Protein backbone atom coordinates (compact mmCIF):
# COMPACT_ATOMS: atom_id res chain seq x y z
CA UNK A 1 0.00 0.00 0.00
CA UNK A 2 1.50 3.40 -1.05
CA UNK A 3 2.01 5.84 1.47
CA UNK A 4 4.69 8.85 1.05
CA UNK A 5 7.72 8.68 2.93
CA UNK A 6 7.91 12.18 5.11
CA UNK A 7 4.49 9.99 6.56
CA UNK A 8 5.57 6.76 6.80
CA UNK A 9 8.42 8.20 8.98
CA UNK A 10 5.72 10.29 10.96
CA UNK A 11 4.25 6.33 11.68
CA UNK A 12 7.78 4.83 12.86
CA UNK A 13 8.31 7.88 15.27
CA UNK A 14 4.96 7.58 16.29
CA UNK A 15 5.80 3.29 17.32
CA UNK A 16 8.91 4.42 19.24
CA UNK A 17 6.89 6.54 21.84
CA UNK A 18 7.39 10.12 20.39
CA UNK A 19 4.31 12.09 18.81
CA UNK A 20 4.46 12.14 15.06
CA UNK A 21 4.95 16.33 14.87
CA UNK A 22 8.40 16.31 16.07
CA UNK A 23 9.26 14.64 12.59
CA UNK A 24 7.31 17.30 10.70
CA UNK A 25 8.49 19.95 12.67
CA UNK A 26 12.06 18.85 12.59
CA UNK A 27 12.07 17.06 9.18
CA UNK A 28 14.82 18.84 7.23
CA UNK A 29 17.43 18.49 10.35
CA UNK A 30 15.85 14.43 10.40
CA UNK A 31 16.74 14.13 6.58
CA UNK A 32 20.20 15.67 7.75
CA UNK A 33 21.40 13.51 10.32
CA UNK A 34 20.11 10.43 7.63
CA UNK A 35 21.97 11.44 4.81
CA UNK A 36 24.95 12.08 6.99
CA UNK A 37 25.12 8.49 8.96
CA UNK A 38 24.43 6.80 5.33
CA UNK A 39 27.62 9.18 4.25
CA UNK A 40 29.88 7.48 7.12
CA UNK A 41 28.72 3.70 6.45
CA UNK A 42 30.95 4.50 2.47
CA UNK A 43 34.15 5.63 4.75
CA UNK A 44 33.55 2.90 7.13
CA UNK A 45 33.65 -0.08 4.91
CA UNK A 46 36.11 1.75 2.13
CA UNK A 47 38.65 2.29 5.16
CA UNK A 48 38.66 -0.52 7.76
CA UNK A 49 40.03 -3.96 6.79
CA UNK A 50 37.86 -5.82 9.59
CA UNK B 1 -6.08 8.07 15.49
CA UNK B 2 -4.22 7.57 12.16
CA UNK B 3 -4.21 9.10 8.39
CA UNK B 4 -5.91 12.30 6.90
CA UNK B 5 -7.69 11.67 3.60
CA UNK B 6 -9.73 13.35 1.28
CA UNK B 7 -12.12 11.28 -1.61
CA UNK B 8 -11.47 14.38 -3.85
CA UNK B 9 -13.29 17.36 -2.04
CA UNK B 10 -13.67 16.28 1.42
CA UNK B 11 -11.51 15.79 4.33
CA UNK B 12 -11.33 12.52 6.66
CA UNK B 13 -9.71 11.50 9.50
CA UNK B 14 -9.23 7.54 9.15
CA UNK B 15 -7.40 4.26 10.99
CA UNK B 16 -4.85 3.28 8.91
CA UNK B 17 -5.66 -0.55 8.42
CA UNK B 18 -9.59 -0.55 7.35
CA UNK B 19 -11.04 2.43 5.57
CA UNK B 20 -13.57 4.33 7.77
CA UNK B 21 -13.87 8.06 7.20
CA UNK B 22 -14.78 10.42 10.08
CA UNK B 23 -15.47 14.40 10.35
CA UNK B 24 -12.04 16.21 11.63
CA UNK B 25 -12.66 17.52 14.50
CA UNK B 26 -10.79 18.88 17.81
CA UNK B 27 -11.02 15.34 20.07
CA UNK B 28 -9.26 13.31 17.13
CA UNK B 29 -6.75 16.21 16.24
CA UNK B 30 -3.95 17.67 17.80
CA UNK B 31 -2.74 21.13 17.97
CA UNK B 32 1.20 21.81 17.81
CA UNK B 33 2.37 25.06 16.54
CA UNK B 34 1.74 27.81 13.31
CA UNK B 35 1.43 26.26 9.67
CA UNK B 36 4.89 27.45 8.39
CA UNK B 37 7.04 25.04 9.51
CA UNK B 38 5.29 21.83 8.01
CA UNK B 39 6.44 20.61 4.39
CA UNK B 40 2.93 19.98 3.32
CA UNK B 41 -0.07 20.94 5.00
CA UNK B 42 -3.55 22.12 3.43
CA UNK B 43 -5.96 24.26 4.07
CA UNK B 44 -9.50 22.75 6.05
CA UNK B 45 -11.92 23.49 8.75
CA UNK B 46 -11.64 21.56 11.24
CA UNK B 47 -14.89 20.91 13.56
CA UNK B 48 -15.07 21.75 17.25
CA UNK B 49 -17.88 20.28 18.99
CA UNK B 50 -17.77 22.47 22.22
CA UNK B 51 -18.59 25.78 20.42
CA UNK B 52 -22.13 24.90 18.52
CA UNK B 53 -23.58 23.45 21.96
CA UNK B 54 -22.29 26.34 23.87
CA UNK B 55 -23.40 29.08 21.48
CA UNK B 56 -26.80 27.19 21.28
CA UNK C 1 -14.01 24.50 29.26
CA UNK C 2 -14.00 27.22 32.13
CA UNK C 3 -13.22 31.06 30.57
CA UNK C 4 -15.42 30.33 27.39
CA UNK C 5 -18.24 29.39 29.55
CA UNK C 6 -18.48 33.33 29.96
CA UNK C 7 -20.29 33.27 26.21
C1 LIG D 1 19.92 19.62 17.96
O1 LIG D 1 21.15 18.96 17.53
C2 LIG D 1 21.53 19.29 16.15
C3 LIG D 1 22.74 18.44 15.78
O2 LIG D 1 22.38 17.07 15.96
C4 LIG D 1 21.78 20.80 16.05
O3 LIG D 1 21.92 21.12 14.62
C5 LIG D 1 23.14 21.82 14.22
O4 LIG D 1 23.14 23.16 14.81
C6 LIG D 1 24.29 24.03 14.44
C7 LIG D 1 24.11 25.39 15.14
O5 LIG D 1 22.80 25.93 14.85
C8 LIG D 1 24.36 24.14 12.90
O6 LIG D 1 25.58 24.83 12.52
C9 LIG D 1 24.38 22.76 12.23
O7 LIG D 1 24.36 22.94 10.79
C10 LIG D 1 23.18 21.91 12.68
N1 LIG D 1 23.24 20.57 12.10
C11 LIG D 1 22.35 20.11 11.22
C12 LIG D 1 22.54 18.65 10.79
O8 LIG D 1 21.43 20.80 10.80
C13 LIG D 1 20.59 21.61 16.57
O9 LIG D 1 20.98 23.01 16.61
C14 LIG D 1 20.11 21.16 17.96
N2 LIG D 1 18.84 21.82 18.29
C15 LIG D 1 18.50 22.12 19.54
C16 LIG D 1 17.12 22.77 19.72
O10 LIG D 1 19.24 21.87 20.49
C1 LIG E 1 -16.64 12.88 -0.74
O1 LIG E 1 -17.37 12.63 0.50
C2 LIG E 1 -18.54 13.51 0.71
C3 LIG E 1 -19.24 13.13 2.02
O2 LIG E 1 -19.49 11.71 2.02
C4 LIG E 1 -19.48 13.45 -0.50
O3 LIG E 1 -20.52 14.48 -0.33
C5 LIG E 1 -21.88 13.94 -0.42
O4 LIG E 1 -22.14 13.55 -1.80
C6 LIG E 1 -23.47 12.93 -2.03
C7 LIG E 1 -23.55 12.48 -3.50
O5 LIG E 1 -22.46 11.58 -3.79
C8 LIG E 1 -24.54 13.95 -1.63
O6 LIG E 1 -25.84 13.34 -1.71
C9 LIG E 1 -24.33 14.42 -0.18
O7 LIG E 1 -25.33 15.42 0.14
C10 LIG E 1 -22.91 14.99 0.02
N1 LIG E 1 -22.71 15.35 1.43
C11 LIG E 1 -22.23 16.53 1.82
C12 LIG E 1 -22.05 16.70 3.34
O8 LIG E 1 -21.94 17.42 1.03
C13 LIG E 1 -18.75 13.69 -1.83
O9 LIG E 1 -19.67 13.52 -2.94
C14 LIG E 1 -17.60 12.68 -1.93
N2 LIG E 1 -16.94 12.68 -3.24
C15 LIG E 1 -16.18 13.65 -3.73
C16 LIG E 1 -15.61 13.40 -5.13
O10 LIG E 1 -15.95 14.68 -3.10
C1 LIG F 1 4.37 17.00 -3.02
O1 LIG F 1 5.21 17.62 -4.04
C2 LIG F 1 4.65 18.86 -4.64
C3 LIG F 1 5.53 19.25 -5.82
O2 LIG F 1 5.78 18.06 -6.60
C4 LIG F 1 4.51 19.88 -3.49
O3 LIG F 1 3.97 21.18 -3.93
C5 LIG F 1 4.85 22.35 -4.21
O4 LIG F 1 5.45 22.20 -5.53
C6 LIG F 1 6.29 23.34 -5.99
C7 LIG F 1 6.78 23.03 -7.42
O5 LIG F 1 7.51 21.78 -7.43
C8 LIG F 1 7.41 23.57 -4.97
O6 LIG F 1 8.14 24.77 -5.32
C9 LIG F 1 6.82 23.80 -3.57
O7 LIG F 1 7.91 24.02 -2.62
C10 LIG F 1 5.96 22.59 -3.15
N1 LIG F 1 5.40 22.82 -1.82
C11 LIG F 1 5.67 22.05 -0.76
C12 LIG F 1 5.03 22.49 0.57
O8 LIG F 1 6.38 21.06 -0.84
C13 LIG F 1 3.52 19.29 -2.47
O9 LIG F 1 3.21 20.27 -1.45
C14 LIG F 1 4.08 18.00 -1.87
N2 LIG F 1 3.14 17.42 -0.90
C15 LIG F 1 3.54 16.63 0.09
C16 LIG F 1 2.44 16.10 1.04
O10 LIG F 1 4.72 16.33 0.22
C1 LIG G 1 -3.92 28.55 3.28
O1 LIG G 1 -4.47 29.59 4.14
C2 LIG G 1 -3.49 30.63 4.51
C3 LIG G 1 -4.14 31.51 5.58
O2 LIG G 1 -5.39 32.03 5.10
C4 LIG G 1 -3.01 31.35 3.23
O3 LIG G 1 -1.89 32.26 3.60
C5 LIG G 1 -2.12 33.72 3.50
O4 LIG G 1 -3.42 34.06 4.07
C6 LIG G 1 -3.77 35.49 4.15
C7 LIG G 1 -5.21 35.58 4.68
O5 LIG G 1 -5.37 34.70 5.81
C8 LIG G 1 -3.61 36.13 2.76
O6 LIG G 1 -3.72 37.57 2.87
C9 LIG G 1 -2.25 35.81 2.11
O7 LIG G 1 -2.25 36.39 0.78
C10 LIG G 1 -2.01 34.28 2.06
N1 LIG G 1 -0.69 34.00 1.50
C11 LIG G 1 -0.50 33.75 0.20
C12 LIG G 1 0.96 33.50 -0.21
O8 LIG G 1 -1.42 33.72 -0.61
C13 LIG G 1 -2.47 30.32 2.22
O9 LIG G 1 -2.15 30.99 0.97
C14 LIG G 1 -3.48 29.19 1.94
N2 LIG G 1 -2.86 28.19 1.06
C15 LIG G 1 -3.54 27.57 0.10
C16 LIG G 1 -2.79 26.48 -0.69
O10 LIG G 1 -4.72 27.85 -0.14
Amino acid sequence: LQIPFAMQMAYRFNGIGVTQNVLYENQKLIANQFNSAIGKIQDSLSSTAS
Amino acid sequence: EGVFVSNGTHWFVTQRNFYEPQIITTHNTFVSGNCDVVIGIVNNTVYDPLQPELDS
